[PDB]
């Protein structure tokens, strides 16, 4: 029981290559720019 | 002021985008941290370097599920020779429907990549079957990375940091590792074969369902008791076996036949046994030789203070270094980054001659790829251990601690060393260069007759010393009448002979000028290379035109334009020029490797014999002619598989062009740009209304130096890794 | 000083420039930022359309081109909010330029939606 | 003979190689008239092609598989088998000439120095001092064993060096 | 439109006398390409002998330049307002130089 | 010699204006104002670019950073034999006289000067890198 | 800020000074050198970091030395 579905390369490509990338990017250009208290 | 970089105050206080690069590139240099302990320090490199474990497991498990789950592992076994291992499958939607058919090889439902990693050799070697066994792998080995990973969180929380000295306790880690990590390891490596890899290649399936009842020899454990150890040798694999089947098989455990398995081309399981079980034991007693809490055993300092000469040729000898090693981690690097570097070309040189796996050597592109890989790994490598040994010299030198011991007799000796180094890197361009070119100017005349070939003939008696019987010699190991010919005779030479007169493969290749040319233009590379990197670390503490460069560290970008200019001062500055001699050198060697291997592969070595001898028959018949397919990946005609490496090889000349403007135009020009750009931006009405956190400069000197090198290494490796890749795998 | 130039400081320019809605200084973020995306949603629709990958299969070049259009306007909204995340620490604050991003989310989308219908 | 290396008057690769060069020089020859200067030219360069083949067949040259002459360097096996004057006698020749010019060098910078303009004459030549040196520089190997015996080849360690020696 | 244009030729030493190629017209050299032939043959030249008379001539020309240099620099060197007549110096070059240049060259 | 002050009324030389100018470091951080009297009317470079006419008296320009200062000083100095002084100058209207702080220009020696930053030692008794490791901070060896 | 050091090898010849292009050096009196007078740094906050002053100085080795240290608007030379 461990071949992921036939549907898993469509799902998780555009994942990990658009939508973490911009989480990513977002929260760690949003801690660059953060002022010290 | 901003918080990021957490570490550095002087960073954080930065109006400007240098914030965020030198941020970036500090991050790992933790000596020079705020508030940086010697404790603090270790603690922080050891759970680093849990985390380098857990993603080492991360990939290798990654690489054994996207071959179980995509590749045609299951496929690939019943006929190694004429079925192309897959990699993992491509998903990618910017494709159109040729790419999409052209990229189903076969046998596959959809788009896949072609492996040239070869772990498919060293996988069905090692006894995998099956995809599941690939599964079980892979989960095991993400549990590992898991555990790493949890490990390098738990061993920095307060009630488990060690002590600093844990860290700097040398003779128990010696012991320890190489008792445990090096002997055991082997040990349970010589296991692993024995019980599993040699029955597989037999035909018979041991998991570890049924290892508890499958005795690997008949008779399991009276003749290692017994002493009678010979036993575990009778009666080995016949020369007509076929591997991974019953038929032709053997008994034995434990050999030492010399040479090659017939079909597979590859050396003997239970060579290879012998050798680990060998190797276990040498180092499970070598393990056994430092001081720790037991009375017995070496000290390592009394050592050092021991091995001092009479007449004071060298000084104090090796006095005061034991805390000059042990206190020093840059010193460590150094000398682990110079063995394992060395060790890498090592793996390279003894991997393509004496290829271990079934069926490698036969795939040629695997081959081509592992040894440039492996190269490539050992020259930066190299260039790493020169780096920080110059780094320890700017920092961790103590020269009071080293009055008159080897170390402090280096710097005095250094102009020397550096002049002798000079004069054989003049000597070997001069020659080699005044060499090809005239035999170029011979081959450009119409007379070939006249050009300078000069024999090998110190290589080639070198391998008439190892039993090669083409050049004539007759001594030692090619004359039937020599001691080590007939001592060697009955267990280990049959094999090495047959293995060293063939022609077909990689054993000890016939040489000749094109041979002798190219082994001193390496020679030239090697020696250059090392005068740039010693020449960086010697004068690390400073020269005539900086005396005082101590002071200002390792990577500082000048010291202005007086006293003539001091441009590429720092040893930085020497390691960042050497990058280039060693992508140079490393160039040159994997060009002749990889042109002597294609005039053997395609049988022709009278082109290699005929063309190596001058660069014009290097430049038509080496990089025109075989990169012909490359270039066809695609056209207006259409494409096939061969078009991602047409891509990449593009791709890599774009990004070598784009490191030549880092390299070549400096920082003035830009900041003036970028100021007139800023001018640009607050005057544009309905744009300044957005506005600019941090300040934009330009790149620094030494930021642009870094980035020059990275965008023309990552440029070279994939331009060259393009081309070796496609033609290969083209033509073969 | 300041160059004076007649393209700079012109009267019809200032005027035009303080008509936009960028520069109204007295209405909401959120009118401003969907009337900026109700412009700049409608204007991205185009060549999506007309020079997408899907532009000569018919019944669905505009479908595809208005949810690629969609999409940009997704990740222009999502860099506004990181912008006005990073940049404070009426429209110039942290609740301001939040109003303001999320109309033009608002206005951007109900721009590609009118221009699917046009 | 050494290294599996036929000699080139044995080699047959050798004797194709010289018929084949004779061949394209008589394929350029034979769009020309009789005694014109360009046969005249391509019959002087086929002479020069068969008297350097026949040299080169003379002096005992080893061919390989593809008949081109191959170079010996050992001092033993080429004084051995008579292949000395290829590299021995070459290596010796280059070492006297090479050290007749840094001896005359040597002794040109050590003449100047003692002088009031020694960058003077660094730039501007004495040409007849230059001439002397360059005429009794031919018993430089003599010389330079006779400085290296004295201790008045080296400077002593009043050289410049940096802080760290 | 058979004979290739060549006014190079090279010594036979060390082998680079293959450079010397079968041009035509009975001749060995190499082939040029700065296209002075071309020009030649446009300006009416036939002989060679008129090119020798006008290679001496061009020599002659190169001694008279080098002698006016030393003689202007030297013997009668030109004051500062000679050389800022530039009114004066438009007015000839354009005439003189360009204008008689051309009415010289259509003659 | 007293510490003068900014005259905010002080009228600028006849100049055109550049693109050269001030940015909204002059409003965000800082700008400097630059002062000198003046014995006739005469053309100067202005060192953001173009030419400019002084006026006869007092003259007022304010510049970016202080480099740009100093080469307006260096050149009304050298060329003019003239004695201005340049001010820091905050969006909250804080005026920084410097330059010269001392009254009498540095490259002359004056008495009641304090010496700052000298080592009293030479460049080749500092000490190795290291004695200064594991400090607070990078600490290059001629800080202590 | 950067790092400004004077030794005292300086022999008051007061070239630094006249080097700098920022007003960061001044001469204070001394009584090590003949020229009784020896170079000071008391505004290093406002250098750059160009060396004009390490390129004017006549000893050797040098008297006055910059290290350059954390950057800020005001050594950056930044005009925005
Ligand atoms: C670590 C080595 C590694 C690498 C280089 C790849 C590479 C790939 N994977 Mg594979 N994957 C891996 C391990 C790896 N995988 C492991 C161990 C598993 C079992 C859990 C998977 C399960 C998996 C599935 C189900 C699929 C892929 C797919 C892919 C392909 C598309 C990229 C993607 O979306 O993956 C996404 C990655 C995952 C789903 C698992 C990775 C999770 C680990 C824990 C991430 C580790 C974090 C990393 C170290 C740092 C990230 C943060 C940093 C960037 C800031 C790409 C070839 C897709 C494919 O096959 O396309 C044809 C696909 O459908 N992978
Ligand atoms: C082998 C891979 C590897 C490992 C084990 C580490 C490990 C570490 N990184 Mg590094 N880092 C890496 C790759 C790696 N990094 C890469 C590819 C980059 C981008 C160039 C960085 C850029 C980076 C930054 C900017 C920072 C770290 C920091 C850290 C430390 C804190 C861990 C954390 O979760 O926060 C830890 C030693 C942080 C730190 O605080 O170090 C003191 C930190 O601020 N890393
Ligand atoms: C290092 C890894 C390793 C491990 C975990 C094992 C484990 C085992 N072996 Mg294997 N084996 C190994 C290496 C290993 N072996 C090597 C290097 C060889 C080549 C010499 C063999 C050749 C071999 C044969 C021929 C046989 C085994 C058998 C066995 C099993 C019973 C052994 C026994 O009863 O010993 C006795 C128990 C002791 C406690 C004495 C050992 C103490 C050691 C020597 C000193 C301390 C170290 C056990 C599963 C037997 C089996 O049952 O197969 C199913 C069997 O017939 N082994
Ligand atoms: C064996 C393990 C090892 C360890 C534990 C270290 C540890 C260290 N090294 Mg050493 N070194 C090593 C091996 C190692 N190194 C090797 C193999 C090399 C040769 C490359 C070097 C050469 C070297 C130099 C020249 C220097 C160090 C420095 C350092 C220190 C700081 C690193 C840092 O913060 O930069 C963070 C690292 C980065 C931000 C890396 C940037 C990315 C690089 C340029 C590669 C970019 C290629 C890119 C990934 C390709 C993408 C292609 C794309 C198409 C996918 C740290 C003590 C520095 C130091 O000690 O200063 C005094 C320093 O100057 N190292
Ligand atoms: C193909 C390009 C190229 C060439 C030929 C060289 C050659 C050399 N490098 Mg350079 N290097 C290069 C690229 C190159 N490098 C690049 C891209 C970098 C990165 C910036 C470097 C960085 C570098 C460093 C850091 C060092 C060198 C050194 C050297 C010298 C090594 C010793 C030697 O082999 O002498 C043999 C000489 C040659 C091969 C040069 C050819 C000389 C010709 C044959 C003589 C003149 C012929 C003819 C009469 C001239 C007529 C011209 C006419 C106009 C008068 C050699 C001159 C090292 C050195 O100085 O060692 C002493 C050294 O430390 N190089
Ligand atoms: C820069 C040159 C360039 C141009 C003109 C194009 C053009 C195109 N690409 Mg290609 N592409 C390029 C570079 C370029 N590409 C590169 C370098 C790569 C590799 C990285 C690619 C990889 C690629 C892929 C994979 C695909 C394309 C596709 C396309 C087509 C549609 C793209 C689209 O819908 O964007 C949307 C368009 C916009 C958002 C337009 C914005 C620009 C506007 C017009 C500027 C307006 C300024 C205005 C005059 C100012 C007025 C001011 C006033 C109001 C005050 C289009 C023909 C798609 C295709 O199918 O090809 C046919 C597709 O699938 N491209
Ligand atoms: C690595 C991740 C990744 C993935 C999975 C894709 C996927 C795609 N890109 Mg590519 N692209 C990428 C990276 C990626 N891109 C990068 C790094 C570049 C720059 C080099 C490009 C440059 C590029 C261009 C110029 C174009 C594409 C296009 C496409 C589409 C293929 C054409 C088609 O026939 O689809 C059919 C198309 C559709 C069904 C409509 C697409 C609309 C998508 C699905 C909307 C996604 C919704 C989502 C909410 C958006 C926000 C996500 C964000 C918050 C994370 C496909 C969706 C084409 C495109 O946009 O098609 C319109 C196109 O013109 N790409
Ligand atoms: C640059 C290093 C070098 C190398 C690798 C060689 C290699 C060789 N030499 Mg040569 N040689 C050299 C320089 C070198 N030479 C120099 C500088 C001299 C002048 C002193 C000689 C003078 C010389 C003579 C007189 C002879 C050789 C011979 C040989 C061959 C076998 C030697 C042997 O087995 O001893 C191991 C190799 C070494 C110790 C390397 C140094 C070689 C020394 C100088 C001479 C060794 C001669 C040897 C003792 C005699 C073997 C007799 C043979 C019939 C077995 C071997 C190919 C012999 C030969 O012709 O064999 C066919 C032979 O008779 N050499
Ligand atoms: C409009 C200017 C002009 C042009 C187009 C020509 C054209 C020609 N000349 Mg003539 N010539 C000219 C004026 C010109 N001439 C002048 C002023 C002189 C005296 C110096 C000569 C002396 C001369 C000789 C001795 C010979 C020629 C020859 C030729 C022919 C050969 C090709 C060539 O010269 O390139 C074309 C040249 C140009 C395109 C540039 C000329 C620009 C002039 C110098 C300045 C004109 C500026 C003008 C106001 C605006 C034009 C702007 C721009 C478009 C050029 C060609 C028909 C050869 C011949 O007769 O072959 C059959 C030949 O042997 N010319
Ligand atoms: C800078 C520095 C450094 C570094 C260095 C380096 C990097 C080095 C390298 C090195 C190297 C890299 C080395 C190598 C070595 C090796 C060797 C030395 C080898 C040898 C070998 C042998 C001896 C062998 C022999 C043999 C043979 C050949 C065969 C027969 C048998 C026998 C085995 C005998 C350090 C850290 C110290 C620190 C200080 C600074
Ligand atoms: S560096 Fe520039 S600023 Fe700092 S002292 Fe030398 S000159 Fe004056």
């Amino acid at each position: 029981p461990f071949v992921p579905p036939s549907w898993a390369p469509s799902v998780f490509v555009p994942l990990t290559g658009l939508v973490l990338p911009a989480i990513a990017m977002a929260t760690l250009f949003v801690y660059i720019e953060k002022e010290a208290p | 002021h901003k918080l990021f970089p957490k570490f550095s105050q002087g960073l954080a206080q930065d109006p400007t985008t240098r914030r965020i690069w030198y941020g970036l590139a500090m991050a790992h240099d933790f000596e020079s941290h705020d508030g940086m302990t010697e404790e603090n320090l270790y603690q922080k490199i050891f759970a680093s370097h849990f985390g380098q474990l857990s993603i080492i497991f991360l990939w290798t498990s990654g690489n054994l599920f996207h071959v179980a789950w995509q590749g045609n592992f299951e496929q690939w076994v019943t006929d190694p020779v004429h079925i192309r291992p897959i990699a993992h499958a491509i998903w990618d939607p910017h494709f159109g429907q040729p790419a999409v058919e052209a990229f189903t090889r076969g046998g596959a439902s959809g788009p896949v990549n072609i492996s040239t990693s070869g772990v498919y050799q060293w996988w069905y070697t090692i006894g995998m079957r099956t995809n599941q066994d690939l599964y079980v792998g892979s989960v095991f080995l993400a549990l590992v990375s898991a555990i790493f990973l949890f490990a390098g969180w738990l061993h920095l929380q307060p009630n488990f940091q060690p002590s600093l000295s844990w860290f700097k306790d040398a003779e128990s880690r010696l012991n320890h590792h190489l008792s445990g990590l090096f002997g055991v390891s082997s040990l349970a490596w010589t296991g692993h074969l024995v019980h599993v890899a040699i029955p597989e290649s037999r035909g018979q399936h041991v998991g570890w369902d049924n290892f508890l009842s499958v005795l690997p020899h008949p008779q399991g454990l009276t003749p290692f008791f017994t002493g009678n150890w010979a036993a575990y040798a009778q009666s080995p694999d016949t020369a007509s076996h076929v591997f991974g089947t019953a038929q032709g098989s053997g008994q034995a455990i434990l050999t030492f036949l010399g040479g090659f398995h017939p079909q597979t081309q590859s050396l003997w399981l239970t060579d290879m046994a012998h050798h680990h079980l060998a190797i276990a034991v040498i180092f499970i007693v070598a393990g056994h030789m430092y001081r720790t809490n037991f009375g017995i055993g070496h000290r390592m300092q009394a050592i050092l203070e021991a091995h001092t000469p009479p007449s004071g040729s060298l000084g104090a000898g090796h006095k005061g270094l034991f805390d000059t090693v042990n206190n020093s981690l840059h010193f460590q690097l150094g000398l682990a980054l110079a063995s394992v570097g060395t060790i890498t070309s090592l793996v390279a040189q003894h991997m393509y001659s004496l290829p271990p796996y079934a069926f490698q050597a036969i795939d040629f592109t695997t081959q081509a790829a592992l040894y440039t890989h492996h190269q490539y790994i050992a020259g930066f490598i190299m260039c790493g251990a020169f780096a920080h040994g110059a780094i320890f010299f700017i920092r961790d030198y103590d020269p009071e601690q080293n009055k008159g011991n080897v170390l402090a007799r280096m710097l005095d000796h250094k102009e020397a060393l550096i002049s002798h180094l000079s004069w054989v890197s003049l000597f070997l361009g001069f020659h080699t260069l005044g060499l090809y070119v005239h035999n170029d100017v011979m081959q450009a005349f119409g007379t070939p007759e006249k050009q300078i070939l000069i024999e090998p003939v110190f290589a080639q008696w070198i391998q008439a010393a190892h039993g090669k019987a083409l050049y004539g010699f007759d001594f030692l190991l090619s004359s039937k009448t020599s001691a080590a010919f007939a001592n060697g005779q009955s267990l280990w030479l049959p094999g090495w002979l047959d293995a060293i007169n063939n022609n077909q493969n990689s054993l000890f290749l016939t040489i000749g000028p094109g041979d002798f040319l190219v082994h001193h233009a390496i020679a030239l590379g090697l020696h250059t290379t090392t005068l740039i990197l010693v020449k960086g670390a010697l004068d690390a503490r400073g020269s005539k035109l900086m005396p005082d460069k101590k002071d200002f560290g390792y990577s500082f970008p000048c010291d202005g334009p007086g006293r003539g200019g001091t441009c590429d001062i720092s040893a930085y500055d020497a390691f960042y020029l050497a990058v280039f001699w060693m992508l140079n050198t490393i160039g040159w060697v994997t060009f002749y490797w990889h042109w002597k291997h294609l005039t053997l592969w395609q049988g022709n070595v009278a082109q290699f014999d005929e063309s190596s001898t001058y660069l014009m028959g290097w430049l038509r018949d080496y990089l025109w002619l075989n990169s012909s397919q490359l270039i066809n990946g695609y056209n207006p005609f259409g494409m096939n598989s061969l078009s991602v490496w047409a891509w990449t090889f593009l791709f890599g000349h774009l990004i070598y062009a784009t490191g030549f403007m880092f390299l070549i135009s400096w920082r003035g020009y830009w900041q003036e740009l970028i100021e007139t750009l800023v001018w640009a931006h607050e005057k544009t009405p309905l744009a300044n209304l957005v506005y600019w956190k941090d300040k934009p400069v330009a790149l620094s000197i030494v930021q642009a130096r870094l980035v020059g090198l990275a965008h023309f290494s990552v440029g070279y490796i994939f331009t060259y890794a393009a081309f070796l890749i496609a033609s290969t795998s083209g033509r073969f | 000083g300041m160059l004076e130039t007649p393209v700079t400081s012109a009267p019809i320019v200032a005027t035009y420039l303080s008509n936009l809605p960028a520069y109204r200084t007295g209405v909401a973020p959120v009118l401003r930022g969907v009337e900026i995306g109700l412009a700049h949603g409608f204007l991205l629709a185009g060549p999506f359309i007309k020079l997408g990958p899907l532009r000569n299969v018919p019944e669905t070049a505009e479908i595809a081109g208005s949810l690629s259009a969609a999409g940009l306007v997704l990740i222009l909204a999502l860099c506004l909010s990181i912008y006005g995340s990073a940049q404070f620490q009426p429209l110039f604050s942290a609740d301001g330029w939040s109003e303001f991003a999320a109309g033009f989310l608002v206005g951007g989308e109900a721009g590609v939606a009118w221009a699917y219908v046009c | 003979d050494i290294a599996g290396l036929t000699p080139c008057s044995e080699s047959k690769a050798y004797a194709k190689l010289e018929k084949k060069e004779l061949k394209t020089l008589e394929k350029r020859l034979k769009q020309y008239e009789a005694d014109s200067a360009p046969a005249v030219a391509l019959k002087a360069t086929m002479e020069r092609t068969k008297a350097r083949f026949a040299n080169y067949a003379k002096a005992g040259l080893l061919c390989g598989n593809d008949g081109l002459p191959h170079l010996i360097a050992d001092p033993g096996l080429a004084l051995k088998y008579g292949h000395a004057g290829e590299v021995f006698i070459p290596t010796f020749g280059f070492l006297y000439v090479a050290g007749y010019i840094g001896y005359v060098g040597r002794q040109y910078l050590i003449a100047v120095k003692g002088e009031a303009k020694p960058t003077d004459k660094e730039i501007i030549i004495d040409v007849p001092l230059a001439t002397k040196l360059a005429w009794q520089g031919a018993g430089w190997p003599l010389a330079a064993v006779q400085e290296l015996q004295r201790g008045t080849l080296l400077e002593k360690e009043e050289n410049i060096t940096v802080s760290p020696r | 439109t058979h004979i290739k244009p060549s006014a190079q030729v090279v010594w036979p030493i060390v082998g680079q006398e293959i450079l010397n190629g079968d041009v035509g017209g009975g001749f060995q050299g190499i082939q040029i390409t700065s296209g002075f032939f071309q020009l030649w043959r446009a300006s009416g030249i036939t002989s060679e002998l008129q090119l020798y008379t006008t290679a001496i001539g061009g020599l002659v020309m190169a001694a008279a330049m080098f002698f006016a240099g030393w003689f202007h620099y030297h013997k009668a060197a030109p004051k500062l307002e000679w050389f800022q007549n530039v009114e004066s110096m438009l007015n000839h070059h354009l005439g003189g130089l360009l204008g008689l240049g051309s009415l010289a060259w259509a003659g | 010699w007293t510490v003068p002050t900014l005259n905010p009324d002080t009228p600028s030389p006849i100049f055109g204006g550049s693109t050269g100018g001030l940015l909204r470091k002059a409003q965000t951080e800082e700008f400097y104002v630059i002062t000198w009297e003046a014995k006739k009317e005469q053309i100067f470079e202005m060192p953001t670019g173009g030419a400019a006419i002084m006026r006869q008296g007092p003259n007022l320009l304010k510049f970016g950073k202080k480099e740009q200062c100093l080469a307006l000083t260096t050149q009304l100095r050298n060329k003019f034999k003239l004695t201005p002084c340049f001010y820091r100058v905050f969006p909250d209207g804080k005026v920084q006289y410097l330059h010269p702080a001392d009254g009498v220009y540095p490259e002359k020696v004056n008495a009641g000067r304090v010496g700052a930053n000298q080592n009293m030692r030479r460049i080749g008794q500092n000490v190795n890198p290291i004695k200064v490791k594991f400090s607070g901070r990078m600490m290059s060896p001629a800080e202590i | 800020a950067h790092i400004v050091k004077i030794y005292d090898t300086c022999i008051g010849c007061t070239q630094c000074v006249r080097a700098c292009p920022l007003d960061v050096l001044e001469m204070v009196p001394w009584d090590g050198c003949k020229a009784s007078q020896m170079a000071s740094a008391p505004r290093t906050e406002d250098c750059v970091g160009c060396k004009r002053c390490e390129t004017a100085c006549p000893t050797d080795f040098l008297s006055v030395r910059v290290y350059l240290g954390s950057e800020s608007t005001r050594s950056m030379g930044l005009s925005y």
